[PDB]
């Protein structure tokens, strides 16, 4: 009764099933260009499962679940909607000024050609009015520049109008009369508002995420209005959902469409599937690092708020609207073993990818790589990771290692081979700390999730550093991104601003609740027209952001019961106290004073999904150990005839033996010594120090 | 050679995660991001003798103020400081940043040796100044600036020295922001000393200090193998000051530089010290002549001592603006002299690489620092970053100059305050936050254009300025950037609430503003690269109709006239470019 579509850029993942739970995983690669081939090419091969007929089988379908992240390809090919700004006077380039400066850092160059604009000063018309930091009018809206703003819009073809106004987030009449203006000109013209996308301070980000959405949002509603078409033509029966970048699964068939809320979102469901990996297990806060020969992408799911983010930076355009935070640091698997002309052995800043291929590959591929050095450990022998043409050769990787790493650093082939992969494995753990350390506290309580391809060769090596205890490996190696997405409830985070001081004065019980349970009641709303679960049980959690005097960046705070007074208004500087304290320092508080933003994120639960699991006859994981195979792992230094087990016959988990390579059809599992492995009835690998 | 380069890059790297999670808890915390001097510090690790074995450098005022700020902390406590102890300064002695930089020293004991110092600094709020900016025009008898701070323990072996930590409170117009920015200088300082030693025991001082000699090594090597590609020879470079000390016109930095090889040896030359708060010592004008070198070479990589172990430095004698000793008892500018002296090294070096030669910076002009009491019943004091953020990243053989660029004697850094961030902090109206028409450069590419801060008090607000160069703006560019008519910065308030209009010249009084009145100062811009007869003809009309130069501007600039027509006049484009 579920599909779910992850348009991941290399391949096209198909999740399909059904009341047995399997997961069924196809393939169709899209052209960049337009994806109606991931529907038609793959509906045509899930009629091969049972023989049933694929115009049918979809109206059995539940849900048609679609994240997809075209509006970060639009962003990426300088292709979108011409978009008109109206701005408030004097602040009318602020987006050209991007706060000064802010990138030295993450891109970086000599001579940094950042921010390609989206708003050419062609379409920054400024309105004259101005208001103040309570709400007050200071000078009125400028209807007049408004109206020949309007006028000029026409003249240059604009296509889309972005509205930011100085301090509407507390007095919003000026942008709403703009907007009026605009919608009642009586345009087939979509409109933004500040107030209607982050109503919350600092007002680049607000209208950078404006700008952006203007940039988008039509794109996303073409794009729905041929995708409805396909799947309600094919047979659904249920409004389609898309995947969000906050976990759930609103657009399309709502009321708010925001292409800002759907930017890189698609494998954000990570730790959702991270979760529905590792419950059966008991483990409360875990941490998925999927990765293949891309890039590597690390989260968290709770603990210091990492389940979300601030206000991020997308690409080089600041987009402010709550998402989940993840960490994409650097090349994974097809990484070049970059040697520099300073004596720096800085392994893995540039893919090689495919195309070139490794040393391996033969395919142009001249630098060795994570995979080249990971082949010179005896990690692969004859070729078990992607289905094409894979073309196994060896020595080539372990004289390039040689000649290019080990003979230059007077090192010897087997340490350079096993060095390359130190560093992306501590590339891998800065990764980690980025979202672990950053917003929380010791990785140590959480187990790793590895998934997919090259995760398996560095998982746990990065674990050994990272210092979790479990190690998780759906068998299913397409399961994670499959999961996170398929069991996908419904999420609206609704936020607003409230600056009021908690401390240095009595907090406003009355003024502070009635934004609370207003906030409350935009989620209400939001479910009344998204729909709301039948008698179906669904909880909003609150959070309050606040900070010490003069300070600029707030910290997070949980909200658990539904309305807060004096008994539990000390409680809650206590929840920022210790707050601040882990980020920072042992002992902070004197005056917590002012509170800022308040939000509320309500979460229908209805998933009532179905998933595999296993039984067990008899205690004998006979014939597994398939061979032995020269392998060094960095502790040894004698290349030990470390065992290799298939993974695809393992009886229901019996304790595995010391070191050793899990290989399946599909991927390629390290255990290094030390470690003791079992397959849960789960469709998991439970990886633990049981040695 | 007994050093491991596998382990060699591990040392590396966990220094420069231990470098980021520093700057990360003073980033979030310290108010030196939009209400503090904005991104004013940086926090560096220094050898167990005082070298420095990673600064990551991400604003260079503190680019050559570090390297000889611990050679003189440090060597004053020969034996006598432990385990648990901090020293605390921002005096000029021989040393340190403008002395409302100041900052914090812990050395890291391991088993009773001594290892290495961790430094975090952070730029303050006030630091006692008649002048609530710290920034005082008025500089008799040179102590009118303010507090100066010698090596003075704060911590001693675990504990608070609070009979001196509330001297320093008190002479000082904040209290609480001062309180907890030292907090959050002791819990970067206390971040950096715990990684770090997870690092010894990982690894043990006899790996550590190896690798960490090796990597001194590494960057001296990389200095000089980049200077033996640049021909032996005398080199010098010649620029100006003139709005300085009431505007009395002054003569130049001469910086020469000679290089032999593998090595530069560098001479200063200033003028004599001044009675003006623009006076430097000896880490300020190291910086500023770091400056000069990096603002060609490279911006990227991270960065220890060993870089310069092949950049000689001689500043002349001291009395001067380059080097000054007690004879001028006070500075508060690494902002007005060091720009002249940067731009003059910087042309030197430029003089010998003509494959690197960039366009002038505004210099950043254009300081506002203001506050008074607010809506809120107490002090709300801050300096208008905002006023001197952006002027444009000069102009390159392929760069228009990008026009987010920050404190613009410098790298570029620097981060302004947004207008919320603004208004709710502090009890004004901030009335235009605009960007200039015909303010930037003029060459094949031009410069960026600058800011245009136009602030109104809605109570009571002072106004402290006192900056120097704003009329005569040696920011001239490539050798044939032409700036034929271009609108530097003045200082100017309306005042009365009738067009006021007094014009100052930068070097500004303490003014005042009552409500309605406003004061206005802009950013110039910087310079331009080449002829500009050549910047091509679709992207100066662009230009133009982008609203940041004038048909005015561009008839006469780059030789491309508009007219209340459509393009531009066939014959019209070429009639003026006999030149
Ligand atoms: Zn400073």
């Amino acid at each position: 009764y579920r599909l779910g579509i992850d348009a991941g850029g290399t391949f096209t993942d198909f999740i399909l099933a059904d009341h047995q739970g399997n997961v069924q995983l196809f393939k169709a690669p899209s052209t960049p260009h337009d994806g109606t081939l991931a529907i038609r090419n793959g509906l045509a091969q899930i009629a091969d499962a049972l023989g049933r007929t694929p115009a049918e089988i979809i109206a059995d379908c539940d849900l048609c679940i679609n994240g997809t992240t075209v509006a970060l390809n639009a962003l990426i090919e300088k292709t979108g909607v011409k978009v008109g700004l109206l701005c408030t006077d004097g602040h009318e380039d602020s987006l050209e000024i991007r706060l000064g400066h802010k990138e030295d850092g993450h891109r970086y160059d000599a001579t940094y050609p950042p921010a390609h604009m989206l708003v050419p000063r062609h379409l920054r018309r400024p309105i004259g009015g101005r208001i103040i930091s309570d709400g007050s009018e200071f000078s009125p809206l400028d209807e007049a520049a408004i109206h020949a703003a309007i006028d000029y819009f026409r003249e240059q073809q604009v296509q889309a109008v972005a509205i930011s106004f100085v301090w509407s987030v507390r007095n919003p009449s000026h942008e709403q009369r703009a907007m009026a203006m605009v919608r009642a000109a009586l345009p087939d013209v979509f409109v933004c508002s500040g107030h209607e996308v982050f109503p919350q301070i600092r007002e680049y980000t607000r209208t950078s995420t404006t700008v952006v959405n203007a940039y988008l949002s039509p794109v996303m509603g073409r794009y729905i209005e041929r995708i409805d078409a396909l799947f309600e033509e094919l047979g659904a029966q249920q409004p389609t959902r898309y995947f969000q970048s906050n976990g759930g699964l609103a657009p399309g068939v709502v009321m708010r469409e925001r292409a800002v809320n759907a930017i890189n979102s698609g494998p954000a469901s990570a730790p959702q599937a991270g979760l529905c990996v590792a419950q059966p297990f008991g483990i409360d806060n875990v941490i998925t690092v999927d990765m293949g020969g891309t890039s590597f992408d690390i989260t968290l799911s709770k603990g210091g708020r990492t389940n979300f983010s601030k206000d991020s930076d997308f690409l080089r355009y600041r987009i402010g609207v709550p998402m989940i935070q993840v960490e994409t640091l650097g090349a994974g698997g097809g990484s070049i073993a970059h040697l520099d002309d300073f004596g720096m052995l800085q392994v893995g800043p540039r893919s090689a990818g495919a195309n070139p291929g490794p040393v391996c590959y033969g395919k142009g591929g001249v630098e060795p790589t994570v995979t080249d050095a990971n082949l010179a450990l005896g990690y692969l022998a004859d070729g078990a990771l992607l289905g094409g043409s894979i073309r196994l050769n060896r020595q080539a990787a372990i004289d390039a290692i040689r000649s290019k790493i080990a003979e230059p650093l007077g090192i010897s082939v087997e340490r350079a081979a096993v060095g390359i992969i130190t560093l992306v494995n501590l590339s891998m753990v800065s990764g980690i700390r980025r979202v672990s350390i950053e917003r929380g506290y010791d990785p140590r309580d959480f187990a790793l999730i590895g998934a997919g391809g090259a995760a398996g060769m560095h998982v746990m090596r990065l674990a050994e550093e990272i210092g979790s205890k479990v190690v998780l490996i759906p068998k299913v190696a397409s399961g994670l991104c499959a999961f996170g997405q398929i069991l996908s409830d419904i999420r609206y985070d609704q936020l607003t601003t409230l600056p009021m001081r908690l401390d240095d004065e009595f907090v406003d019980l009355e003024q502070l609740n009635q934004a609370l349970q207003q906030l409350r009641e935009r989620g209400m709303t939001n479910l009344r027209d998204d729909g709301f679960g039948g008698d179906n049980r669904i909880e909003c959690q609150y959070s309050l952001e606040i900070r010490y005097l003069g300070q600029i960046h707030e910290c997070s705070v949980e909200l658990s019961c539904d309305r807060l007074d004096r008994s539990s208004l000390a409680a809650l500087r206590e929840s920022f106290h210790q707050r601040h304290k882990a980020l920072f320092s042992y002992s902070e508080p004197n005056s917590p004073v002012e509170l800022v933003n308040l939000e509320c994120s309500v979460i229908a639960r209805l998933q009532r999904p179905p998933m595999p699991e296993l039984a067990t006859p008899l205690k004998a994981t006979a014939a597994i150990p398939a061979g032995h195979r020269p392998m060094l792992f960095n502790a040894q230094d004698d290349w030990q005839d470390t065992p290799v087990y298939n993974g695809d016959r393992i009886e229901v988990g019996q304790i595995i033996q010391g070191p050793c390579v899990i290989e399946e059809a599909t991927t390629n599992i390290l255990v290094p010594p030390g470690w003791r492995v079992s397959l849960d009835p789960s469709a998991t690998y439970e990886l633990t120090p049981g040695h | 050679n007994t050093v491991d380069p596998i382990t060699l890059a591990v040392v590396r790297g966990a220094l420069e995660t231990a470098q980021r999670e520093m700057t990360l808890t003073l980033e979030k915390t310290s108010r030196s991001s939009v209400f503090n001097l904005a991104h004013d510090y940086s926090n560096a690790l220094f050898d167990h003798l005082p070298e420095m074995i990673l600064q990551g450098q991400d604003i260079p005022i503190h680019l050559g103020s570090l390297i000889p700020a611990m050679k003189c902390v440090a060597g004053f406590f020969g034996d006598e400081i432990a385990e648990g102890d901090v020293i605390y300064h921002n005096d000029p002695a021989y040393m340190g940043s403008h002395i409302l930089d100041c900052c914090m020293y812990k050395p890291v004991f391991y088993k009773g040796e001594l290892v290495f110092w961790t430094v975090c600094k952070g730029h303050l709020t006030d630091i006692g100044g008649p002048v609530p900016a710290g920034y005082n025009p008025d500089a008799k008898e040179i102590y009118a600036e303010g507090l100066r701070i010698p090596p003075v323990k704060l911590w001693a072996q675990g504990q608070r020295r609070e009979d001196v930590i509330n001297l320093l409170l008190t002479n000082m117009r904040a209290r609480a922001y001062q309180e907890g920015d030292l907090n959050a200088q002791y819990g970067a300082c206390s971040v950096g000393e715990r990684h770090l030693i997870e690092l010894l025991d990982r690894y043990g001082v006899d790996q550590v200090r190896a690798c960490i000699t090796e990597l001194k090594d590494m960057a001296d090597r990389h200095m000089r193998a980049l200077l033996r590609d640049v021909p032996d020879g005398f080199y010098s470079g010649t620029a100006i000051l003139e709005d300085s000390g009431h505007g009395l016109g002054e003569l130049s930095i001469t910086a020469q530089v000679e290089i032999r090889g593998d090595e530069a040896h560098v001479l200063i030359e200033s003028p004599p010290q001044v009675p003006y708060f623009i006076n430097s010592y000896a880490g300020n004008s190291i910086s500023g002549v770091y400056l000069g070198l990096m603002m060609f070479a490279q911006v990227p990589p991270p960065y220890n001592e060993g870089l310069y172990r092949c950049v000689s430095v001689d500043l002349g004698p001291s009395g001067t603006l380059c080097n000054a000793q007690e004879p001028a008892p006070h500075v508060n500018c690494t902002t007005t002299p060091m720009e002249t002296l940067a731009d003059a090294v910087r042309l030197a070096l430029e003089q010998a690489a003509p494959e690197r030669v960039t366009a002038s910076w505004g210099h950043a002009s254009g300081i506002n620092i203001a506050g008074h009491d607010p809506r809120n019943n107490n002090d709300e004091y801050v300096t208008m970053v905002l006023a001197s953020v952006i002027s444009g990243a000069g102009a390159n053989k392929a760069m228009d100059g990008w026009p987010a660029c920050g404190p613009l004697c410098c790298f570029g850094a620097l981060m302004s305050g947004d207008i919320e961030l603004l208004e709710y902090s502090y009890p004004v109206l901030i009335h235009r936050y605009s960007l200039m028409t015909d303010s930037g450069g003029a060459g094949e590419f031009r410069g960026g254009s600058g800011t245009r801060l136009e602030l109104e008090p809605l109570k009571h607000a002072m106004t402290v300025v006192g900056f120097g160069e704003g009329r005569q703006l040696p920011t001239a560019g490539a050798a044939g950037a032409k700036n034929v008519l271009l609108e530097p910065k003045l200082g100017r308030l309306i005042h009365r609430h009738v067009d006021g209009e007094e014009d100052h010249y930068i070097q500004n009084t303490l003014l005042t503003a009552q409500p309605g009145e406003r004061v206005i100062n802009v950013n110039p811009g910087g310079g331009g690269y080449g002829d500009p007869l050549r910047r091509p003809l679709a992207t100066v009309l662009a230009d133009v109709r982008n609203g940041l130069v004038s048909i005015d501007g561009a008839r006469l600039e780059y030789g491309v006239v508009i007219d209340g027509n459509g393009q531009l006049d066939e014959a019209a484009t070429h009639a003026h470019r006999a030149a």
